């Protein structure tokens, strides 16, 4: 959003804990069905449900987590990441 | 299904792994085409028949251009030279020579003759004897003729005699004889700065680099007998054969005739482009020289074969098989690329205004197989982070690993040589430029000679069919590496160590500069404005969205003229037409700086203190231009306070 | 991972943001959490997060220093950023690139260009024109190294800087590595007014530093914010020189540089510095904070500029805070604190680099060089303290104690610390909102 | 919403009746900025002001920008203009002059002494008597005082007095001195080409402007104590007074004594800049002279008054009111005009990398308001239909008509004369400028003066606030046309007339043309390619798309340089700065290209034929280059086959 000719500013945060203890950061992780059979590492060919292209903590922290085990070419992301996941 | 840069560097490898350049070097070497002067029937020909090419291929303009020149080719009369005594009487005939420097005035004169190892400007110095009143000979190599000439000539000498020794030019046959042409600059001559088409009414006028003095070319054995009367003993510095030696006898004597008439040929050149879809009016030329005075095998037949082979890669690739280049392409053959190259040069000076800020890279395919050894490259410094990634994708011919295999090469790159027809473009319009060879450690040693034809060039080069892949692969990177992205690749932050390499040769003389009662500090600060610049422009791609277009483009113009800004505005273009302030011929230039300072310390006399100071002047005003006009606008200037 | 929260975007120029933080705050209140059981501001019946999330509960201003890049972090903006370009970095360190260097106003853009040719391209130059400006420029990335008086490097250190070396003021045989205890912080006045007392300051004009500065403006303002117990200060002196402060008051109008660059904190002015406020103590003030070596820089013709060529030693008595006079040459049984010496801050990641680069371009340019005018000597300048303290002797070393926390020292956090309230830098209220 | 144009002269005259010129110019006279030579005290207190003013008015950016030049000022020394007899015995002086002429020589002579008209080279070979040797008399107006000086010292003379006569210009105050510089050419002479800045460290140079003989200003009543002494009559078609006498009687000669001073003084620059939407980068720089020598109201104080007025005008109608232009605004207060224009020179000179291409149109609000009867404008010929329409929309302030009554008037235009301020940036940059002025019949007459002040200005004008609200108004649809819109409205096609008035002017020399034997049909031809240049523009102008402005650019941009295709690339910008063919200054333009052909015909041996072969072939090219660059891309031009 602030890459020009956009050129936006954030002027107003919101804060997710109690009102006594604002937290302002938030927590981003990866929910599985039980007794799937998955860890971390054999996350591969395996259907995945993202919630936007971009969005942080659906997109950036999973897809910059597991990234550089992806062959060439990485770049477009969108195609390594599509042939990485089946569908 | 787009194509990006995997799928379009595959695809390319995949079409040089079908074509057959040896069969195309064999053809442009039939009996229908083999000598080649310029102007002569048989370029006629071969122009007609790479126009005819260029539209068999489906490029999507072929267009072609005349215009007439003065060039200089042998009259009637032989010219020859001959040893008599003091009075003229004693008669001892030497040779008659084949071969013809052109642009050598018409005279005949008779001295004692003096050896030099070059005729570099360091070595008349280093010579024993005056070389005044007095012919002397040069040994051929490592300067262009024009400079050998100009120097002899600046020191007040008469003639010039021009030999191929056995040491740095190995060949059998000691009967040899060749050519050059002896233009200081570019072009035809007789326009000077303006072009040679017949809208301009061809006025008298003639251009200031010509020489004063007959010039002549021997060969090997009618250089030894002329080393048979000469006495003296050549220092062991110079390495050379046994035979030489310095100066005559002193009852000896030397007289040599020479006479060329002038000639009115005509010029082709000939075109084709490939049209842009993003960006159709930017656009980048390949090029190639079509003549050469032998039967030219090493020095047209490869460089025309390989763009007829690139036209036939392109084209094929944007019709059948779906590729999209973002700007046009523009392939050229120029011809009279012997004299100096007067096609090109002719070309710029005619069409100057068009190619303002449109054309952003040339290639020249010239002389591009030479040897396999090495690799050789020359280039504006915007290219070399580009050459870096090429030369990370190309394997060499005979093994199999890469060719970047040395990762400090920026430094050990020379400057464009004048002979090169990249130098025109670059020094003289302000254009990026690249060549590059398979050069051998040694030169090719027959190359502008009678002897160059195919079958010596396939025993010299046993593999020609692998190297010129190779070189064809390596433009192909470049043409598609400019024109698919939405992003130029001309690096603009290599000449920020040239700024650096310039400023730290001037600091070592900053104790001089302090004396004069002038600072240097102000040359500081504006590399130092140059720095943040670039900075600045770097934050700026950083900063922008890159599907968008009207912002790239925005960014891309102000790319396009770094290089532009880099020709020095205070000189004329018609008096002294190479005005780039870094790379180019002139007293503007930066080594002329260094030099004019470096006179001081000899106390001689000779130095020039108001040339100096004025020099430093626009210099640093030069400098300091690129760098403001690079960040930004007028009000965003960071001046004074 | 972590990540920041969702934010409003607007406009940059437009705006308008006061009406947006003025009617979300109007509706937090009303409408937050079960505050009216009509309208939910944070559920809906025919929908989830709508507008807003389901798990927030309030809406707090984000500063106006905090642009984008400052609001996502650095961390976050690279990973982004190479995931868009598609990098992926190996680095092993076996060379390291050129230091950005950042330098302000015009005068260190000259001393450090004259630096960058004098090395072999190992450090380069980024401008700003204030300090508060160039510390986020090394917080983006298009800068690296600053060096930093302590209350900068308190600043400095809360926004994710670290310090690497330390300089040092006692010379020695051996200086990289002693650890020096710092240098005490004094007030200056005159043998002309002998009414003056530290226990009579009301309605005294007062020169400074430059806020936000150790011995300037933090060691004294916070011995006197205990005794006056009301953070404005611009009513208890009557007149003074601060620069940097806000251009409404008498603080800002008493000093010279002219025009537009009032109070403005660089070399603009005269009177920024240790020295210009020592040319304001001359000219027009009555009491200056400056260090304990100022008037022994400044007397006696050490200084050839002419207003500090014709002054001297014994006229000029500082003052102890009990209300006695202790002379000048006794500076150590009267002090208002002892405040440390500066440091060199960096990001982390280029700790190790801009460690070996400064240490190997110390000693080529360092302080055994003579020669000064016609050579190139880095610690010596124009008088002026300009990218480096003019008596510097060395980069001392930090092991074991490289952290704001660790090196400030617990006196000078806790003294930093009964100010933080009465602070107005914007930028520690932006790097101060990270933290929940 | 939006604003479209019907509103928005509207919204500028409803902003206009409610502003006041009258007080603003009382203001500038008041007594703490009256007297302000260019670098004195006063000046930079108006600046200062000034640079309030920009600040106070909410402009998006300001900035000053100053640089170092050498003026020339009075000595403590009197100079004087001094009666010397014959014998040598009795000396009788004439006047003490308070005004003096910048850029003289500091010297002392004596001599015969001879009338001249107004130093036209047609009167000094209309004369009479023999001119050398001899100090010579000249009125002033119709040439700058630089051509007077020049002239004479053409014709070899060593002394020039200027002086004002009554029926050129009718005053009252006899004994009344002025000012003038004397500098050919413009910008600080002894830093010409490279500017005036302190990164040049002033290296020794000169210009070539500069005179070698005394130049000296008298008022009316000491012409007639010198009229008083001569004799010969003045013939009757100088329309003259009755006093005016040709020669010196044998017995006396006069002495002139000037000496003066050089000064080096610091010149200061105020820029404000309003910035634009779609394209801010692209702008239109508003001009005006900050100084003058006397009290100085005509010269620099009605300029600074529309200055200040229209920033606050242009600024307000941004933030208040919701106006939006497209492209930048710079408004400009620069100092020392009266040397010559200096201010401007040298930052032309400046920052000519980075206002390359970008700078569309300058407009000069200098000397609007002298007379009140007529308008008289002087321009580029892209902006003339520009000014067609404004003077379709403006009404007169005395009367109530328009001004366009003539409907014949693009021939009555004169060029800009080199005492203009916006002549360096049409001749020397290649900006289209504009000047204009509501000028009575004969001109304004105490101009230079002294007695230059508010109320003998309000004496002559009755009524200046509504002749200030008419320019002031003008200059309004200007810089509204130029800016709301995605269309430039410079008109490409008037400089069409002007090439058939070229090519037509050249056809009565046909006859002498092809006795030299050359033709002259290519010239033709390059007219004519010019005109499908301009033709071809204007219908790719009607296939566009108005709303997209990716296709506007392109468009654009070959519109913005149609202007700076035509200076010459075949000269030296040092060695002769302006280089406008058309409207420039050497032996490069096409009138010297005429000048040099008619002299053929008089068959004196002036004539230099070598000469004018290069000049018809680089013309030509010129010419056709322009032609060549302004229709489409490199391939589509169409050559000779
Ligand atoms: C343009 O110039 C060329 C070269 O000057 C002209 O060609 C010459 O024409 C004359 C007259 O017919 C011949 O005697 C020469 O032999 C021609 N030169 C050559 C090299 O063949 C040409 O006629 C000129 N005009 C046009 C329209 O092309
Ligand atoms: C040194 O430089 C000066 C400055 O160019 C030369 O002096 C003059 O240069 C002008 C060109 O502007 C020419 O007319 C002549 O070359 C010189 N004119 C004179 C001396 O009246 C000078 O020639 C240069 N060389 C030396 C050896 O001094
Ligand atoms: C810019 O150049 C000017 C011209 O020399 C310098 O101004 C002079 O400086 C000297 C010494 O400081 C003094 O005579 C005066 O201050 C100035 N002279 C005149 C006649 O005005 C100026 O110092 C230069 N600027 C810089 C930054 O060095
Ligand atoms: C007429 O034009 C000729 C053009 O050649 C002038 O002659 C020479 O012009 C060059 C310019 O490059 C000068 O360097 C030479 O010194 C000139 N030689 C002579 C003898 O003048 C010539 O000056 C021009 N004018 C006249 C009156 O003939
Ligand atoms: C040039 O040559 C002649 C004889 O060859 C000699 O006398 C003269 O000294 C030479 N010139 C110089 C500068 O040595
Ligand atoms: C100071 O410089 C000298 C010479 O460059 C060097 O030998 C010496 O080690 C330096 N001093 C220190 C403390 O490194
Ligand atoms: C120049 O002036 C002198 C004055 O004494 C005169 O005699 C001479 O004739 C003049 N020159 C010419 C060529 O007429
Ligand atoms: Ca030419
Ligand atoms: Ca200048
Ligand atoms: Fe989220
Ligand atoms: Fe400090």
């Amino acid at each position: 959003a602030y890459l020009a000719p956009n050129n936006l500013k954030p002027v107003v945060a919101e804060f997710y804990g109690s009102k006594e203890d604002p937290q302002t950061f938030y927590y981003a992780v990866a929910v599985v069905k039980k007794d799937s059979g998955f860890q971390m590492n054999q996350l591969r060919g395996k259907k995945s449900c993202h919630t936007g292209l971009g969005r942080s903590a659906g997109w950036n922290i999973p897809i910059g987590l597991l990234y550089c085990d992806l062959p060439e070419p990485r770049k477009p992301l969108e195609k390594a990441v599509a042939n990485f996941f089946s569908g | 299904f787009r194509l990006y840069w995997d799928d379009l560097k595959r695809k390319l490898s995949e079409k040089l792994d079908s074509t057959d350049f040896t069969s195309t070097i064999k053809l442009l070497n039939e009996n229908s085409y083999v000598p080649r002067e310029a102007g002569s029937q048989k370029d006629e020909n071969l122009a007609l028949y790479v126009e005819n090419q260029f539209r068999e291929f489906k490029l999507s303009k072929v267009w072609r251009d005349q215009h007439f020149v003065k060039i200089q080719v042998k009259d009637s009369a032989q010219n020859s030279v001959i040893i008599v005594d003091k009075n003229g009487r004693l008669v001892y005939l030497v040779e008659n020579p084949g071969g013809y420097v052109a642009y050598s005035k018409a005279a005949t004169v008779t001295g004692k003759l003096v050896h030099a190892n070059f005729g570099t400007k360091k070595d008349f110095e280093d010579l024993y004897t005056p070389v005044n009143g007095s012919i002397v000979i040069v040994r051929a190599g490592k300067i262009t003729f024009a400079e050998k000439v100009a120097n002899a000539e600046s020191l007040n000498a008469i003639g010039v005699l021009i030999y191929m020794d056995q040491t740095k030019f190995p060949i059998v046959n000691a009967e040899l004889s060749f050519f050059g042409h002896a233009h200081l600059g570019t072009g035809d001559p007789y326009t000077p700065g303006f072009p040679s088409f017949n809208h301009t009414q061809f006025p008298p006028s003639r251009s200031s680099g010509l020489p004063n003095i007959p010039v002549q070319t021997i060969s090997r054995a009618a250089a030894e007998k002329l080393f048979g009367n000469m006495e003296g003993d050549c220092p062991s510095d110079w390495k050379t054969d046994s035979t030489c030696r310095m100066v005559t006898s002193e009852s000896k004597n030397v007289k040599l005739t020479v006479s060329n008439v002038l000639k009115e040929i005509k010029i082709l050149n000939i075109f084709g482009v490939i049209k842009g879809f993003v960006e159709p009016d930017h656009y980048v030329v390949v090029g190639a020289q079509r003549d050469a005075w032998g039967p030219g095998a090493a020095k047209s037949g490869v460089g025309t074969a390989l763009l007829l082979k690139l036209a036939q890669m392109f084209s094929d690739m944007v019709l059948k098989d779906g590729f999209q280049p973002s700007r046009s392409i523009i392939f050229a053959s120029w011809s009279a690329g012997d004299f100096g190259s007067v096609g090109a040069t002719e070309w710029l000076e005619g069409y100057l205004s068009s190619l303002h800020l449109k054309a952003f890279t040339y290639i020249n395919l010239d002389k591009a197989v030479l040897g396999t050894s090495n690799f050789k490259v020359s280039a504006s410094p915007l290219l070399y982070t580009l050459i870096e990634k090429t030369m990370q994708n190309v394997k060499h011919p005979v093994t199999g690993q890469f060719l970047y295999q040395d990762s400090n090469w920026a430094s050990k790159v020379e400057k464009l040589t004048l002979d090169n027809a990249a130098f025109p473009f670059l020094a003289y319009s302000g254009i990026p430029a690249v060549s590059f060879c398979f050069c051998e450690d040694t030169d090719y040693p027959y190359l502008g000679t009678t002897m160059d034809t195919y079958k010596e060039l396939i025993e010299r080069i046993p593999e020609l069919n692998k190297v010129a892949r190779a070189a064809a692969e390596v433009a192909g990177q470049f043409v598609i590496k400019l024109t698919h992205d939405v992003e130029l690749n001309l690096d603009y932050e290599r000449y920020n160590s040239q700024l650096l390499s310039f400023v730290r040769d001037l600091n070592q003389y900053r104790a001089d500069i302090k004396e004069m009662g002038l600072s240097l500090q102000w040359l500081y600060s504006a590399r130092g404005d140059f720095f943040r610049a670039t900075s600045r422009l770097t934050t700026d791609f950083g900063n922008a969205e890159k599907t968008d277009r009207f912002v790239m483009k925005k960014l891309n113009d102000r790319v396009m003229r770094v290089e532009y800004h880099f020709l020095s505005p205070y000189v004329s273009p018609k008096e002294s037409p190479f005005r780039h302030v870094f790379w180019g011929s002139g007293s503007h230039t930066l080594p002329a700086l260094l030099e004019n300072l470096k006179l001081r310390k000899q106390n001689n006399g000779a130095f020039n203190e108001t040339l100096f100071r004025n020099q430093l002047a626009l210099a640093t005003w030069t400098i300091q231009g690129a760098a403001n006009a690079l960040s930004g606008d007028v009000w965003d200037i960071d001046n004074e306070f | 991972a972590q990540v920041p929260s969702h934010t409003v975007v607007a406009r940059s120029m437009g705006g308008k943001e006061d009406l947006i933080w003025e009617l979300l705050n109007q509706a937090q209140e009303h409408f937050g959490k079960d505050k009216s059981k009509e309208f939910q501001l944070f559920s809906s019946p025919h929908g989830k997060d709508l507008l807003f999330k389901d798990s927030a509960h309030g809406f707090l201003k984000v500063p106006p220093r905090m642009d984008a890049k400052m609001y996502l972090g650095y961390e976050y903006v690279t990973a982004i950023r190479n995931l868009r370009e598609g990098t992926c970095p190996e680095a092993p360190t076996d060379e390291c690139k050129p230091v950005k260097w950042c330098a302000l106003s015009h005068h260190e853009r000259l001393k450090c260009d004259e630096w960058s040719v004098n090395s072999v391209g190992k450090i380069e130059c980024v401008s700003a024109e204030t300090t508060e400006d160039c510390i986020a420029k090394i917080m983006n990335g298009e800068a690296d190294a600053m060096s930093l008086d302590g209350g900068f490097v308190y600043i400095a250190g809360k926004c994710g800087l670290v310090p690497v070396l330390a300089e040092n003021y006692n010379k020695s045989d051996n200086c990289e590595d002693t650890p020096e205890a710092g240098y005490f912080a004094v007030a200056v006045v005159k043998k002309s007014a002998s009414d003056l007392t530290w226990d009579n300051l009301k309605g005294k004009k007062s020169c400074h530093t430059a806020v936000g500065r150790t011995a300037g403006w933090n060691i004294p303002m916070g011995l006197l914010y205990n005794k006056i117990n009301h953070c404005r200060f611009d009513e208890f002196f009557s007149e003074g020189c601060a620069p940097g402060s806000k251009k409404d008051s008498s603080l800002c109008k008493l000093c010279m540089g002219s025009g537009l660059n009032l109070c403005e904190p660089n070399n603009k002015e005269g009177y920024y510095g240790y020295t210009g406020a020592f040319r304001c103590l001359v000219e027009k003030g009555d009491v200056a904070f400056v260090k304990h070596q100022t008037v022994p820089q400044n007397t006696g013709g050490k200084n050839p500029d002419p207003w500090a060529k014709n002054l001297n030693e014994k006229d000029y008595e500082l003052l102890c805070l009990d209300g006695t006079r202790k002379p000048v040459e006794e500076y150590a049984n009267c002090h208002l604190a002892r405040a440390p010496n500066h440091a060199v801050v960096t990001r982390k990641d280029k700790e190790a680099c801009v460690h070996k680069i400064l240490r190997q371009q110390q000693h080529l340019f360092g302080s055994n060089v003579t020669d000064c005018s016609g050579n190139f000597c880095l610690f010596r300048s124009e008088t002026k303290d300009l990218l480096f303290r003019d008596d510097t002797v060395c980069l001392a070393k930090l092991h074991d104690r490289n952290t704001y926390e660790k090196y400030l020292g617990e006196e000078y956090v806790k003294a930093v610390g009964n100010l933080r309230k009465c602070s107005t830098s914007s930028l520690l209220e932006a790097c101060t909102f990270r933290r929940p």
